[PDB]
């Protein structure tokens, strides 16, 4: 339940820095909140989770959390 | 009156000399001859024909680089005569009739090689004495022990040879044409998937440099492909000398994998931890048991990180579980080769080793054949 | 009951589409979008947006020509997704979401080419089910052996690949840059010699057309420029549109050289036939003696009078002597890379290898790297 | 709709006006205004300061005349208020308030002309609507077509421009300063010669009427100066208003020799036949092959017999022999630019190309360049 | 010592000459050939069939002026030997039979030009030596740096050649045909806008003048254009040369602005920037951080106040922002490829490269593109 | 008694089948089995699993080739298995319910080699009766007497067994794995010297091509270097599958007499010969004069020139002068083995012998240990 805000979660490979501790490297949006969830994404939590898991992915490599 | 004899290593892709008895070489330069391929427009400046190491990499963007060592086996002579002037006449300023000096070279060559090089060297650089030595067993004697597997990968050959109480095997002596060179051609053929382009030498030199700083062995490669693919925790970005920035990402360890498993480069032959493990089996049965505590790894080729945990985990996996296996890596390992000549040239009894003038007066070329092993 | 599956070539010159029982294409029209430089001044006359095809080739001097595709990687989607709507709804007549679709590509390519085809051709024009081949594959089935080396020169790139016995050896590919393009800019170059300048995109398409015309492959080029010195016999007039008459004389066989001699452009790498000897000499000894019978040309570029006997006496001459080589040209290879797709689409074993809808829904576009090649 | 909208062309000798959807315009008449002499019998004039058109055509003997267009640029502009007044008022009979007005302008004039135009229609008339067109398009419309190169040449300035599908080339329009009024100075120097002698303004506009019923084009000047010389079979007798007959000879075809040989008149440029070959090869290379063929004539400058023969063999001259080269020369060109006008405004789509009083009110006068051409 | 050389620059625009190893040249004239146009009353005045140079600047009035060099190209060659004898005889009152000569050539031209060009100089004026070498190279020459790029814009040419360590690129070579009298022109056609109206060849010279005195190029387009349209302190006045006064104003920076965009002439070309960038990114990927620091203009278009700001920031906006551009602008820069000139015949090692008159006796017209660039 | 039996010789390099009573064998094919080792990319072009006997050479080119046996001991079954149902289905169109069959192997085998042999023979084929015999015994009964010494040297294993009257001695039965396949591993380290790399297992039946056709035995061995080394009269040119020539010269007489002198292979082991010669001392005393005039040789490694008069040279060294040394050597000994085998399936009385299937139901698979030698 780590609540961090959102472009200091996006990952640059050109900075290599910005990435806070504790933190699984695997799944970062899940740690967003729910009202920026829904800022990036412009969709519920819920029809996420029925996306495919390609789909998922490329909608993190949109948003850069990938 | 002793005098320090020179030792010089010419190795597929780097050239190393300095003096006998000292403890680092003095001079390090790659062995590359480059060529204008260019028009030139500008009467006025001096002509330079040919471009002869650091200077040809200086100045790569307008020439032609060539190397005269490939595989192990050199072939343009004009151009291992230039490499070799300006070794001692640039890089060390020696007078190279003084001096005696000691090479390497592969276990398993063509005989002509040899017999060119004491040929050459006796006749245009008239020096006093030569030797010629087999670079596996320098790196034996760098590592401070009698006995031991040494597996030396250069830039253009790999080599295992194993030696128990100074007698070496030679029916158990394992040479494979898999190094540097077909890891940088690998990895010009895998970044054309990211979309970057590499045809010429500089951009062999680029991609050198590459494989060189962003490239490490996988301890486990199905896991590392699934980790890189389901995630993007393992990119690297390298700028190139125009100012373009590229991002790697996956090819990381896919290129260094070759050296494990060749079936990626099309060669049917078995990896470098197959090989040596063949190469032990070879021997008898009651010296195996050292063979296995002092393995020692040499040359560039082994300087990837991850390296040694990879090869005693496949090692271990391929021998029985109740002898010992253990790794000995230097972290020199690179000049070890040479360090090796800085012992073999400083002992006494090997004053009696040199090959003289007068004997090669009285058996031509081939005397290299009878007092080298 | 069954349905024909129509056959798209995508090429960087000319697009060609048919059906999968057909002997010849349907439809070949030049990939060009054009869009109008100018500003319309009439009022209810209607303006069209952007021209596509052979009628952007028909109104050349009021507009912009642009290519989607450069050294076979598609730049701009926008016109791809332009030229494959005018191909099935204008060129066809067809429904795209009742058929399945094959498309042809370079061997070696960027990954997200493959993705972004597969995607556009899912997503946006509901295709059933679809197929990615390299050209040069189906070179063979168009030729009708299972065993031979193929050059496949296009307007964007020109590889080489051997197959023997139906079996592909992937690290003897090679991919040379050289093309048509950089031909018709050479052209261009060397025109302006004699006095005549061509600047715009509009005049691209008529020194294309010269090139098309007058130009043919030396068999001995310094005995040809001998020749082209002494006298005025070797000497063609073409005619501009616009009335005026110019003399080619010299320039029509230095257009096509630099296809063996590519320095001319500044490029490092080798010619053609150095191309094909290597893509040989790369691959085992027993297979070599077949792959110099069955030389298979392929693609517009090999359209040049005189290319074969060049060709093949270059390679007699790198070759060893012991054993012969013919080259083997059709005389509608232009059409090849079609016309071996449409026998791939033919077969009764290739039904289960479509790419299927559902396969696309639970696997994304990356399915075509594991059911293509 | 029932409203129907108005043509205007406000040319430098003529005005003519009319409504929108007919043949022929209503009203024509010549666009000068008379003022009273400085000396003697001014007393049949009344409260009226000055006299327009036709009235002011035949009190010529106690009134100076002055023309408001200098070589299509409005120098003074109360006389244009007043030939429109009059236009509006004794012409048509009604009200400007109404109807829409449409007016014409030579292609390369000040940025000033159209903005104070539009002010004058806008703030002394109060249209609701007003267009501003250019005068060669409106001819390309009343002839037809869609594609070809229109010379215009009115009574104070010659304008070449070409259009290929409705997209007109910007840089190819050219602009000469040879018209009717010139050729009648010339005449007028010329007729000297004889023994007759012309000075005032009426005796300019009796000059004018000799002109535009006696004076032709010469095929051959040579060949027509050589059978002048040899005989009177060309002499013709024209009759004074003051009883006494003159016979003009010789010099009836060397009027318009200046329009193809502007020496004569001392300037520098070339004649129209030049002007147009120059305006042609301006273009693109591709779209000339069309240019030659619609070649347009217009204006009243041309309606000289034997000018269509005459250009049509100068331009064959110049132009290369392969190409056709063919002129149209419609019998009813002098109203051609009032004609398509009278087109334009009958369009559906142009409906939507008015300039409405709410955006010239937050706009001003500099909505005339956003919105016209 | 040896003849000192005569360095002979032949712009477009103007003609310069003058002794070699002097730091500037001692006769700098326009190459304009006037003619007389009208009729000469008075007998006994003397009678001069031709003005050649600055005589024919002297009486603009009666003369028709003509330019024997259009874009770099020779177009008649006796203006071209009367420029020759007037440089020579009058302006230097030497005699060519005893000195060498150096010209300079635009990169790409007709390769005719060259032949005739040794043939006049041969065979007319008896030279004992001639050399011809391009512009750029003697630019940077007058720079002092043996690495970087060269830009050219004179009255017919402009032209990109890059150069690293004297060795020059010839694929890498860009030209361009826009140049300062297109800029004239457009100066002319857009000044028509105002109402000043410029027809003769005589009163181009006045627009040049104008051109010259008061043009500059904008650091922000659109922003000098809101400034320009909303106050009207970017007004300037010029005298006529027969008392008028004008005002130039907004269409101060306009004509400059042709230049970085040559859409406005109707070209389909890109920039002089474009162009630059365009010629860095066809070099090697090594040499191109050394090109981006080092360009150097050249050329008397390059004058205009304010263009170095203007290029360096669209380069560094098409640039990597990782590296730093410098832009080398020298306030002399106009005779800039004179003096390298004057320098390349003070070289002692230049002698030996000169062509000799019997070379030539042998060679014939042919030999110069043998031994010249 | 009116059928046959079926002989089927499986050595390690060949395997021969044929019927009883015959003279000659039916089938001798190479005893290897590849597998695909390439991508293939083809619809349609069918698909084999396994490539089994002279197809499999035939296609070396994509093909990894493994021996079923080494040293005489079945490594791999399955691959057996597909090699004994090609003899039986393929290369005889026999049914194997039918017939009973005769198997070979070496005298010192480890004897789950043989119960294996058993069970797949009885189990999987329902052959009626099968016999295993021992290779010598079959050669000595080939060569048509009772009494004396064979020495069979197969490509795996080289045996030695006395035979006195038909009364074996198992106590002087010698065995050593001294066979064709070290001295091709031995041919192809040496080839190494000169240049040529043999790495593969195509490389590997070319080097036994080699070893096949070029090698001889010397009489005396450091004569034939001097005189090899001296002169260039004992050299050869062999012609490689793709065209190339290779020289093999002075390693000729190397290759072949390792079986002489095991210690250049790094063997400690003894010669053939002194290997007879302690076979015949581990015997008695009185019957060592029989087994000195009946000495036979087999085994296709006894093929190579020369070798009988240097064995009986060596023989009648070690053997005392006074006793008489027969080298009996048939010109058919390649055959022997299984020609004798015939021999023994002729006899009336063997076929009591036979391994019923009711026996084989009774007492297991080790049965053949009581009913087999
Ligand atoms: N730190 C390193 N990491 C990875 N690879 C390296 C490193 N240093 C050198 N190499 C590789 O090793 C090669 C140089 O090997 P080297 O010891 O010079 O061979 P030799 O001396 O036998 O020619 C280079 O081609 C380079 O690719
Ligand atoms: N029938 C004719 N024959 C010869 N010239 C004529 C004839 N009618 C008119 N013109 C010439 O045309 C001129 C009128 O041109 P006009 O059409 O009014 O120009 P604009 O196109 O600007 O209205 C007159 O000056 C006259 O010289
Ligand atoms: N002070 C200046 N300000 C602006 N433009 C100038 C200036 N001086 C020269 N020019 C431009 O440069 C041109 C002269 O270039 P020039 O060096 O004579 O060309 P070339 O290299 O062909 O001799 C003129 O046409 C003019 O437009
Ligand atoms: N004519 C020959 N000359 C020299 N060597 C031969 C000849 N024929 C066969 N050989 C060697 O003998 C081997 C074949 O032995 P073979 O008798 O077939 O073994 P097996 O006893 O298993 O049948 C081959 O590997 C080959 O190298």
């Amino acid at each position: 339940q780590k609540i961090y805000p959102y472009e200091m979660l996006v990952v640059t490979n050109k900075g290599r820095t910005k990435l806070p501790p504790g933190v699984d490297r695997m799944r970062l949006e899940r740690h967003l909140s729910a009202e920026d969830f829904s800022r990036v994404f412009s969709m519920s939590p819920e029809e996420f989770g029925k996306l495919a898991l390609w789909k998922r992915n490329e909608l993190k490599k949109k948003a850069s959390l990938f | 009156d002793d005098i320090a004899a020179l030792v010089v290593d010419n190795g597929s892709g780097m050239c190393k000399a300095g003096f006998a008895g000292d403890d680092a070489p003095r001079a390090v330069f790659p062995s590359i001859v480059g060529r204008p391929r260019h028009q030139g427009v500008m009467v006025g400046m001096g002509q330079k024909d040919s471009y002869v190491g650091d200077e040809a990499q200086s100045k790569r963007g307008i020439l032609t680089l060539k190397y005269p060592i490939e595989h192990g086996i050199v072939t343009n002579w004009d151009d291992m005569e230039k490499i070799w002037h300006h070794t001692f006449y640039n890089e060390l300023r020696v007078a190279p009739e003084e001096h005696p000096v000691l090479l390497t070279e592969a276990p398993l060559n063509p005989k002509a090689n040899r017999e060119k090089m004491t040929q050459i060297m006796f006749e245009t650089f008239n020096t006093p004495a030569m030797y010629v030595a087999i670079q596996a067993v320098l790196s034996l004697y760098a590592s401070g022990r009698t006995t031991g597997i040494v597996m030396d990968s250069g830039d253009g050959v790999t080599h295992t040879v194993p030696i128990y109480e100074g007698y070496a095997l030679p029916h158990a002596i394992l040479r494979l044409d898999l190094a540097g060179r077909d890891l940088t051609d690998y990895l010009m053929k895998i970044l054309t998937e990211r979309g970057y382009s590499f045809t010429t030498t500089a951009e062999r030199e680029i991609v050198r440099d590459i494989k060189e700083k962003l490239c490490y062995v996988a301890l486990d490669f199905e896991q590392e492909m699934a980790t890189a693919a389901s995630s993007s925790s393992l990119e690297k970005s390298y700028e190139l000398p125009d100012g373009q920035v590229i991002t790697i990402g996956n090819e990381r360890f896919r290129c260094p994998e070759a050296l494990f498993q060749p079936s990626f480069l099309g060669m049917e032959s078995c990896g470098i931890h197959e090989t040596t493990f063949n190469s032990i089996m070879k021997c008898d049965v009651d010296i195996r048991k050292d063979l296995y505590a002092n393995t020692v790894l040499s040359g560039g080729t082994t300087m990837y990180p991850g390296i040694a945990d990879r090869m005693q985990k496949e090692i271990t996996a391929l021998a029985p579980s109740t002898m010992k296996i253990k790794i000995i890596a230097p972290p020199e390992r690179k000049y070890s080769v040479w360090i090796g000549g800085s012992i073999l040239a400083s002992l006494s009894t090997f004053q009696q080793m040199w090959i003289s003038k007068q004997e090669y007066d009285e058996s031509g070329p081939s005397i290299v054949h009878r007092k080298c092993f």
